[PDB]
């Protein structure tokens, strides 16, 4: 499985 | 000075040190565990601009075209950063290899850069900026902030 | 079967799947423009149980304190659904980052689910029922209930 | 010094201009205790004070009913329509919409701190709250909602006091 | 149901 | 800048 | 039929006792045309079957970033550094020391004939080649080195094949 | 000028 970057807001 | 003076000084700043992407301060290193990373190489002090998340700016469709692509191919990597402007998600996809040092910078929930949305002229511009003081010799850090269990299962060091 | 015969029927559904935390049905996706949201994985029917709005019960003066500290860091999120129960205030407050769904469902003033409080021998807990039949692969979404001037300015999806 | 008249004249002048500007002064928004959202004195106003005015759409009372019917579809609007008589006719203050006005968020107490009352300008009635007593910086601000109905005080308990 | 908020005279 | 989650 | 246990237990036994006796049958050296030496098998190999052990030094990081460091102030020394993560550790199999061993000789092809994988014997890791299609004899052996890094495919452009 | 081989 992939995971990912992520900025939140 | 006003203060209009001083943000628009402070804005043209930014946007000079993302548009030239000279991207000083920092080296590659092997890392242990982690695979490459980012050393600092000088001091940055909290606030003080770091990096560009340079790569492929795509929008959220795409994106998720990409992730399946890439799925197939276990030796990918992900290099993909998502995020929101304007009421849209977009994404970094910096999963090709350049020079850019952004998508080389490892995972840590007690890291020591922060990323940050800058606009110039309604391109958005993902930054990484000091959440505090880094002394030389530092590996750059900061929390890829993806929770999902399953990913956590996949990547365990996403927990910490 | 009598209307309190349904009543003590559904009342021990809920509080089965209050007890077990058990969150079938959903999963995670990103939502263009919103985050992260909760799509179901299968029909819901107009009445069903789907999930409780799950994580730290506290009152009003902790609540206001932690409301306070929030409001300080810009990357904290809005995770807090205040409720009143026995003349209080209360709040479920989600900040924290959990493996619990209700949390990230989307707001919608014109969505599929409906928060109820539901009492189990004087312990409140906010759930979310379907207010109508819920098709696989839709996002669940529920009225956040903050029409307040002061939020609708900073968030206008809010107005829909 | 001045006559009564004069001083009286001078005086409602004041509240005319505060009316009129919408400047609502010495008031801030916090949670309160099982009321939701509610308004606090930030400093002392004296018995007989303008606080605020409670702002909103002036309307019929044929049509707030109306209105009224349909808002009771939807459990979820709350209640922000004062209704109040002037001349011989019946008139409400509809308050529903979100607005950065304070009036429509002040709590009710049957012993309050707050008394309304018609200021009319011109032929055009206002509902003005008016400080009952001397109000301290830090107290709530209360009204009497003046709602003595069975069926509101069983839905409603808070009315009963 | 709802309430309302009344003055009389 | 924030907003709020409220049981209505 | 065999029980998956005993599958799992002979598949073992037949890597483990390839590893372990570093015979290194089927294969032989030759000169390839702009790569240097190269690796040749001179038997079928199937689907799935050991090929090689990528056998040289096995080191932990410090002393691979040591030994790079060293390596890299001599052209002549050339690249059989195979870094691997290992228990959230990195490892590297350092092969630039001359032997008779056959993986360190085996050239770069992303869609080539193996692929290399991380094996655990005991607790000790080992980077095994494993043929990841039906090998004919003849072919020169080739598997993806993984570096694909922009200073290193500008610098050894095969690598982008 | 150096390249590395890599488990991926
Ligand atoms: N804290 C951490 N522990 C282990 N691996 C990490 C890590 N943070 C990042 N990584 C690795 O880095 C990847 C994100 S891209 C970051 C650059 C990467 N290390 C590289 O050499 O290309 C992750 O998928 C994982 O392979
Ligand atoms: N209708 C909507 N449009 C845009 N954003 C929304 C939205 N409903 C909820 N949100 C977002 O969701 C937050 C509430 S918490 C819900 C989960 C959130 N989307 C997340 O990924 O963590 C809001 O503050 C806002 O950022
Ligand atoms: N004394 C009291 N006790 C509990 N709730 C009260 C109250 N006085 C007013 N309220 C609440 O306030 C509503 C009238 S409008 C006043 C503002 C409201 N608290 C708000 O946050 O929007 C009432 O219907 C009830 O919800
Ligand atoms: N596809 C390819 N094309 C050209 N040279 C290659 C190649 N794959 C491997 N090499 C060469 O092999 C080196 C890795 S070690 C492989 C054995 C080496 N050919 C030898 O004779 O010792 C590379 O740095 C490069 O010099």
């Amino acid at each position: 499985k992939r995971h990912r970057k992520v900025l939140r807001d | 000075k006003s203060k209009a003076e001083l943000q628009s000084e402070e804005r043209k700043r930014i946007d000079e040190l993302i548009e030239s992407g000279k991207e000083e301060g920092m080296k590659i290193d092997l890392i242990d565990g982690k695979g490459r990373g980012v050393i600092a190489t000088k001091q940055f002090s909290r606030g003080d601009f770091v990096v560009e998340y340079h790569g492929d700016l795509i929008e959220i469709t795409d994106a998720k075209k990409r992730e399946a692509l890439y799925a197939q191919d276990p030796s990918t990597g992900c290099y993909m950063y998502y995020f929101q402007y304007l009421s849209k998600t977009y994404c970094v996809d910096a999963t090709r290899e350049t020079n850019r040092l952004g998508r080389l910078i490892n995972h840590s929930k007690c890291g020591n850069c922060q990323t940050k949305l800058h606009d110039i002229d309604g391109v958005p511009h993902l930054i990484l900026i000091a959440s505090r003081d880094i002394a030389a010799g530092e590996e750059l850090l900061y929390d890829y902030g993806d929770r999902s269990k399953a990913s956590i299962e996949a990547h365990p060091w996403l927990k910490h």
